[PDB]
């Protein structure tokens, strides 16, 4: 007999996000809020010379 | 339902049909669109951490200890907000799948049998027209009502 | 923690990701 | 069980019977009474936030920044307590329904069949005397034991 | 599964078999060993509360109010960490039982029928050799494949 099923998306993503009940769980899509990569190592101008 | 489909490339929530015509993964644009809208708005509200707190003007040591301790307190609190709403969005996703499943149960009624998790075996035969009727929200119980009953009498005996 | 101009609020943590999608659980 | 009864006007937790005599929503005063007692006591313990913290007697700016920051910290913490114990009372309610369901399963044993969610189809016939026996906690398995078995032999064949 | 076995004296997670040979509670050393290892490491990470914060060197009243308020804030935060990871270890335990159950389902396939909660009724007959095969992870579907099908034809008719 013909069947129809319901399900959700699943993709090859190693993104890990921390819930309350569980830490480090693979999530399809996440969004980061922290920025450490731009340490700079140089003191440029801030809107004008320093 | 504890199965994630890698075949769904269209949407976060969808359907997998196996009829005479073929077998296909097909998303539900409406549900996933509303999910993305709601989580966008959630993320914006999360970003509303008010960390602008600053004062333009043994004391220096006290201001030092204070600023530092408040920093650690608020970092802990922010990671708390993150944990909380991570679970909250994941639970939201769960509820969306549940609602899709109820949308399908409502229309099918006894013309179908819940095989398991989120699957339905029609007692009647569905084209992709009769499949996209269910997805479109336009499946009619009477069209096949007796047609299913008959086959129920093959499971009865 | 010392910033000048339009700078992201300073935080003392290592990771801060918000889940925006599903629990990835393939097959 | 994922159905809230608007007909229950008597109690938070109850029963819906359909026998020959009639069909009725009937609460269980004991369970809902203990629930209200426990949540009253919970609320009282919640109100035990110790926010009396106060001192009768660049410094003024430091006392200013301190009092303000501690205020925000404790408001966040209080909303946390509220969130936590909101879930805790809701989970308590869930567990109460579960315990009522186990109280009914225990007495009925195989004289009944769990239709779904929280429903029981007796294999025997129940008056409102035999219904309020189950509710009263006085239903006896032997009274109908064979009476059910016979009808089981109608589901067997 | 909502039943704790007092008979399991060997391990946190295990098996209860009833075959012709006998009936026994038997733990799974691997699962419980990994559970104890992971929770040991969790406890160590928990103990990593950095409460060493201290300064070797109306002000005294301000240092007084500050130290005291930070103390209460951090005690609340520590009890929070405790609550969180208490639930997290309990959920971890749940997931371990789930994984054991999936390990058994995988090998048994249709040679067995899930009676309920975590029970399997073999359609074939299992020695403690054929039981400790499943536990050892060495049960072969073909060995009994048709042997089960035959008995399925006794549930079919």
């Amino acid at each position: 007999g013909d069947t129809l099923c319901i399900g959700y998306h699943a993709n090859n993503s190693t993104d890990t996000v921390d819930t309350v009940l569980e830490k480090n769980v693979t999530v399809t899509h996440s969004v980061n809020l922290l920025e450490d990569k731009h340490n700079g190592k140089l003191c440029d101008l801030d809107g004008v010379k320093p | 339902i504890e199965g994630g489909w890698t075949g769904m490339v269209d949407g976060w929530y969808g359907y997998h049909h196996q009829n005479e015509q073929g077998s296909g993964y097909a998303a539900d644009l409406k549900s996933t669109q509303n999910a993305i809208d709601g989580i966008t708005n959630k993320v914006n509200s999360v970003i509303e951490k008010m960390n602008t707190q600053f004062t333009a003007v043994r004391i220096e040591n006290l201001n030092k200890k204070v600023d530092d301790g408040f920093l650690d307190i608020w970092t802990y609190n922010a990671e708390l907000l993150v944990l909380l709403e991570n679970e909250r969005t994941l639970d939201y996703h769960d509820s969306n799948v549940k609602n899709l499943y109820e949308k399908v149960r409502s229309q099918l009624k006894n013309n179908a049998k819940e095989i398991g998790n989120g699957c339905f075996e029609f007692y009647h035969k569905c084209d992709n027209t009769c499949m996209e009727s269910v997805k479109n929200g336009t499946y009619d119980y009477p069209k096949y009502s007796e047609e299913a009953k008959l086959n129920r009498e093959e499971i009865d005996s | 923690p010392i910033t000048i101009g339009k700078c992201p609020k300073y935080v003392k943590s290592t990771k801060l990701r918000l889940a925006t999608g599903l629990r990835n659980v393939p097959s």
